[PDB]
RNA sequence: AAGCAGAAUUCGGUAAGCGUUGGAUUGUUCACCCACUAAUAGGGAAAGCUGGGGACCGUCGUGAGACAGGUUA
RNA sequence: CCUUUAGUCCCUCGAAAUUUGAGGCUAGAGGAGAAAAGUUACCACA
RNA sequence: GACCCUGUUGAGCUUGACUCUAGUUUGACAUUGUGAAAAGACAUAGGAGGUGUAGAAUAGGUGGGAGCUUCGGCGCCAGUG
């Protein structure tokens, strides 16, 4: 179908929030993760701007989602790492603003953020893989569990970090 | 100008290299009941224009080229390369 | 015309006459085919008239208007020769 | 009247070719058979067959039109307008029926992009329009409407 | 074929196919 | 398996696709598991999320 | 104006109108919301006020829009077997080898085939010129199935200028009987001879007659077809004209016309048949006034005919009640088409029999 | 391409023509040189399947 | 058709540049008025052609050399007007020319 | 004369003094690629070799052609 | 006998209700005679 | 070669009066009976009914109607029509 990419880099997402609603879910070959048609509409033009996202478990269609930075910490909505308080799982993360989402999309993985750091802003995020990332709190990232479940046979065990393990 | 120029222009097709085609199916039916057909060199498209009219129906064909390709009825066409894994 | 006649004839003649004309029409079928097909296909019946039985002549009757419905009654036939000639109709009509 | 078209867009054989065709069949040609017909035409339908009559003159590709730059007189404009019907070459009946457009030749032109607003008040949708050049000399056909 | 081998004269005695 | 509806109130959903529901009642689409609508870690950070938003908002 | 700033007003006006009860504004009511609805609607798509209003009061928001998207659209072409040269399989695959993309046009029909698209012109082919199918219209198929007509029987078709129903009623008829094809227009009753030649009819008389003069040329008919002209509110694709041209006066005397048409397929027909006293009106509009007010009044001073079940497979419900117009309850009998619906044009048919 | 599929190029003659109908003979089972007869006379293209 | 190929093909595609060429071509030169004024010489490099091949078709019918004449004139008087139209966009591209000739070469990585 | 820095050019003026090539034409097309060179400009005298690519009657018929029938520059 | 033109809003018929359509009236225009006749910037032959 | 015309032919257009009537054809009526089994429409006496959209909601329709009340629910009024 179409790549799950975010909005383009604009004034009003990163100063406003948008409002969008979505119209269907489409499943695609080649991966368990379900792509969400969205539409939005454009401040500048009369025109609606049709782009994919990653639904994520729990979402239905027929939402007045909002994006932007001042948006509803809801499930459905984006925000920037910054507003976003502790906790909170994140999905779909920014390793950079302007990459439209690189981790976690997957069916099933998240991202809880474990400390916000205010001067010269970043925010930490933990991966999946159990590693420790920091990005800058201008990322954004779709909150929630993205759907697809079947996470209880995920075999975690390893011969040498065993040998670590006390 | 050629007798095969001629004729060609009156059937319609973009070459005479797509009667080329036509006599080498009389001669061999590969482009018989069989589906796929991978066209690795379509510049003007003929060859793709006489499979477009004697596969099975619900068939495959699909043509590159480097240079554009006026598109085809029930052929796909490529504007990408042939000496590239890209490709 | 005469295919539809003759399934007509070997309903209502001795067994021995009857085999005859149903290995005639075995041959028959198995010569042309194409041409008698349509007999005992439904769907290829024409639409352009009804079925005359009683015509005057062989071009009067519309015969590619009709059905050999004849089948029903020569497959409970007495006599196993028969059954047995009207199965090898039907071969060679699902061999076409 | 270029914006709404740009809206709405976003929502056979030759008559040479038959006669190569039918020539084929007789062998012996007659002299001067063909008749080329080398004034600029409309035809409109992409196939037809013609009664014997007129199965000789034959009208190249080339030479065919299908719009017009059509003035309106009143509301101070042209716009260019499709032809539906050629009804009359007033220099020769024949032309008329071959539909050859030459300079004061009346044709029927679909107004409907203009909006005209008739007395019962409903929207206009073909009128004349009487060509105003000489479209042989000038590969194109001008035309004011009849309004 | 068939048409020919039930055309002979000798196809029609009247034997009955229990007294075979 | 036969799922019930936060919408239409009924039981009435089924599977569509590896995670996509649907009730043919209202028309509505239910993005969820492979199997189950609702995974229970989903409801766990859902109601830690609710949470987390009460302490903000106090 | 911008034309795309409208198309989004419509939609947001559309969704206000489903959820006005929440979602409103702060003293503006739905009436000028409905109002609303009625301007961007007539500037986007064209109509005048007076024909958008009355399809607007037709359906409901949601699908009245969809209404309008159906009338932009074109409609797939269909083409017709003729029973009386061939079926539809040999016609299937006989086209598929020249070139032409082929399937059934549905479930309803054994002899309708609907066109994507093909390397050769679908009225010269061969055999299109043996007379082998008709380019016809999935609407134009439904009369004809309301009202089968078997063989030896007489039937007059009052409007053939076409030609598609009467060849289908011959076909059906297996070139028996008598059909009265009936044109008041010389020019569009050529075309009718040619296609009914072509197809290979027999068993048809053309005549040129005002149809309102048929009891007293001939009269005793079987079964009647009649399809009144009409406004063309269903036909709205392959005519703009209609967005446009019809106001009130011309949904005045259309029914009027239409009216006096029905009376007199009512007198023509016989009572007393051994075969069926069956009369079927069809319409290729949408709009009240030419359907199930015009039916109404033929129950109305006719007590002689009754309504009876039109037999099609698919189809939604006529209307029993509409603007203060109260109709006969038997009315729910009669069957509407939508292209949004069904894609195929707007369409209105009714059946009749007589009893006296 | 599947096992039993047919490959078909055009070819020029020359001094490596030799060499390349070695390859679909080890790749291959069949192999011939056609040169319909739409290939001009002068032309020294080759068609081999 | 030689002089508007050669215009659009040496200004530089601003796609395949360096990130830092395209974005300072972008400030410099308005990117999206430079994708405009290159369309309009696009546009009216094809309509020259079509206007060719449609009067050439007509000589071929010409009867006599007053018509030859005049067909002659009225497809070089339409594409003299073309060219006319033109006369914003010509303008703009001079403009850039002449400053992509004085810009500074900054070598991106190094 | 031109953002013409240099180099390379572009547009225009006087100028016919001096030159204006070797291959392909073996795949496709609006027939035109490979180079070498300072450059590979266009025409008139309008011309010959070489490859490519008839017209009258007569008879029998005409919804239409046929003739090893006759004559001839 | 139908169709057009202008008129009194003069009568009838049908329809819808807060108006129409078709007839009717006044006087202009179209339609020796089943033998054939007239006519065409058209076609074929001479 | 093209242009104008004539004769024959083909394609096409128009005319080919009016009044009765043969033929042909549609509708109604008459001979012309008796029974029986069904179907329809007329006669009463009953019973049960009204869902296009919006309206909370299944609005036959027409008239008064701002107050009725198994005394707590209704009305009006505001909507929507
Ligand atoms: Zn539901």
């Amino acid at each position: 179908k179409a790549p799950a990419k975010f909005r383009p880099l604009d004034y009003a997402e990163r100063h406003g929030y948008i409002r969008g609603i979505v119209k269907e879910i489409i499943h695609d070959p080649g991966r368990g993760a379900p792509l969400a048609r969205v539409v939005f509409r454009s401040p500048y033009k009369y025109k609606q701007i049709t782009e994919t996202f990653i639904a994520n478990e729990g979402m239905y269609t027929g939402q007045f989602i909002y994006a932007g930075k001042n948006a509803a910490l809801t499930v459905g909505n984006i925000l920037p790492l910054s507003s976003v308080p502790e906790g909170t799982v994140v999905s779909n993360v920014e390793e950079k603003p302007g990459d439209r989402g690189a981790l976690g999309r997957t069916s099933g993985n998240y991202v809880t953020v474990v400390g916000h750091n205010p001067d010269e802003g970043k925010t930490r995020i933990k991966l999946p893989s159990g590693a420790k990332k920091v990005v800058p709190s201008s990322s954004r990232g779709m909150i929630g569990i993205v759907a697809g479940g079947g996470r209880t046979d995920k075999p975690l065990l390893k011969a040498s970090r065993a040998k670590h393990k006390f | 100008l050629d007798k095969w120029y001629k004729l060609a222009k009156e059937k319609g097709y973009r070459a005479r290299a797509a009667f080329k085609l036509i006599q080498l199916n009389k001669k061999y039916g590969f482009l018989e009941k069989a589906k796929v057909v991978l066209d690795l060199c379509a510049a003007p498209g003929s060859w793709c224009q006489v499979c477009a009219e004697t596969m099975p129906k619900d068939s495959l064909i699909i043509g590159v080229d480097l240079a554009p390709i006026k598109p085809i009825p029930k052929v796909i066409t490529f504007q990408s390369d042939i000496t590239t894994e890209k490709c | 015309a005469f295919c539809k006649q003759l399934m007509t004839l070997a309903l209502q003649v001795p067994e021995k006459s009857s085999q005859a004309i149903l290995g005639l029409l075995q041959d028959v079928v198995h010569t042309h085919g194409r041409k008698v097909a349509a007999l005992w296909n439904t769907e290829e019946r024409k639409g352009d008239g009804t079925y005359k039985p009683l015509s005057e002549t062989v071009e009067g009757s519309n015969p590619f208007t009709t059905t050999i419905w004849e089948g029903e009654l020569l497959r409970k036939h007495y006599c196993p020769k028969v059954r047995e000639g009207l199965k090898a109709m039907e071969k060679e009509l699902r061999s076409i | 009247i270029k914006n709404k078209r740009a809206e709405k867009a976003a929502r056979g054989i030759s008559e040479e070719e038959m006669f190569k065709v039918v020539k084929t069949g007789k062998k012996t040609h007659k002299k001067g058979w063909k008749r080329i017909v080398t004034k600029p035409t409309f035809v409109g339908p992409d196939f037809t067959r013609r009664p014997v009559k007129y199965e000789r003159f034959i009208r190249p590709m080339g030479l065919r039109y299908k719009k017009a730059n059509v003035t309106h007189p009143t509301l101070n404009v042209t716009v260019q307008l499709p032809i539906l019907s050629v009804k009359k070459n007033p220099s020769n009946p024949l032309y008329t029926q071959l539909g050859v457009l030459t300079k004061g030749t009346i044709i029927e032109v679909n107004v409907s992009d203009l909006g005209i607003v008739t007395a019962s008040g409903k929207i206009a949708w073909g009128r004349y329009a009487q060509i105003t050049n000489n479209p042989e000399n000038d590969g194109c056909v001008n035309a004011v409407l009849l309004v | 074929n068939k048409a020919a081998e039930m055309s002979v004269d000798d196809f029609f005695k009247g034997g009955f196919e229990i007294l075979s | 398996a036969r799922y019930t509806c936060t919408f239409c109130g009924k039981n009435s959903v089924r599977r569509t696709a590896v995670g996509i529901w649907s009730c043919k009642s209202c028309k509505k689409t239910m993005a969820g598991g492979a199997y189950t609508v609702s995974t229970p870690a989903a409801a766990a950070m859902r109601s830690t999320l609710r949470r987390l938003r009460e302490i903000t908002e106090a | 104006p911008d034309l795309q700033m409208l198309r989004t007003r419509i939609t947001d006006t559309i969704r206000v109108l489903e959820d006005f009860q929440n979602l409103a504004e702060e003293g503006r009511s739905r009436a000028e919301y409905t109002n609303q609805l009625l301007k961007d609607i007539c500037a986007y798509y064209g109509y005048n006020e007076y024909l958008a209003e009355k399809l607007l009061n037709l359906f409901p928001p949601r699908e009245a829009f969809a209404f309008f998207e159906a009338n932009e659209t074109p409609r797939p072409v269909v083409i017709r077997t003729n029973t009386l040269r061939t079926h539809r399989r040999d016609l299937a695959q006989a086209l598929i080898n020249r070139g032409v993309t082929l399937e059934p046009v549905g479930k309803w029909s054994k002899v309708g085939l609907q066109v994507f698209d093909s390397k050769v012109p679908l009225g010269a082919t061969p055999e299109y010129l043996a007379g082998h199918y008709i380019l016809q219209a999935a609407s134009s198929f439904l009369p004809v199935m309301a009202l089968c007509p078997q063989e030896n029987e007489r039937c007059l078709d009052m409007a053939a200028a076409p030609g598609g129903k009467t060849t289908h009623m011959a076909a059906l008829m297996k070139n028996t009987g008598v059909i009265f094809a009936n044109d008041p227009s010389k020019s569009r009753a050529k075309g009718l001879i040619g296609n009914i030649h072509r197809l290979g009819v027999r068993n048809t008389i053309v005549c040129n007659y005002d149809a309102r003069e048929f009891p007293r040329v001939i009269g005793g008919f079987d079964r009647v077809l009649l399809d009144a002209p009409c406004s063309g509110t269903g036909v709205i694709c392959k005519d703009p004209s209609v967005k446009t041209n019809r106001d009130a006066k011309d949904f005045m005397q259309l029914p009027h016309t239409q009216k006096q048409l029905l009376l007199a397929a009512i007198d023509s027909c016989n009572h007393a048949s051994k075969t069926g006293g069956y009369i079927v009106y069809s319409t290729c509009s949408v709009c009240v006034e030419e359907n199930e007010e015009v039916v109404n009044y033929a129950l109305s001073r006719r007590p002689n005919v009754k309504l009876v079940e039109t037999g099609l497979p698919f189809g939604k419900e006529g209307f029993t009640s509409y603007m203060g117009k109260t109709f006969h309850p038997s009315l729910k009998l009669t069957r509407r088409f939508y292209p949004h619906l069904y894609n195929v044009d707007g369409f209105f048919v009714a059946k009749f029999k007589k009893i006296g | 391409l599947i096992e039993g599929g047919t490959f078909v190029t055009k070819v020029f003659r020359s001094k490596d023509y030799n060499k390349l109908l070695w390859v679909c003979n080890q790749l291959f089972t069949k192999v011939e040189a056609t040169k319909p007869p739409s290939s001009r006379n002068v032309s020294a293209e080759i068609f081999v399947v | 058709s030689e002089k508007f190929g050669a215009i659009i093909s040496s200004f530089p595609v601003l796609s395949d540049q360096h990130p830092f060429h395209r974005d300072l071509m972008n400030i410099l030169y308005d990117a999206d008025h430079f994708k405009v004024a290159l369309g309009q010489i696009s546009t009216a490099k094809n309509l020259i052609e079509t206007i060719s091949r449609d009067y050439v078709r007509l000589l071929k019918y010409a009867q006599s050399l007053y018509q030859c004449k005049q067909l002659k004139r009225a497809a070089l008087g339409r594409m003299a007007t073309l060219i006319k139209r033109l006369k914003d966009p010509l303008i703009y591209l001079d403009q850039v020319r002449q400053h992509l000739a004085r810009l500074p070469d900054i070598n991106p990585t190094t």
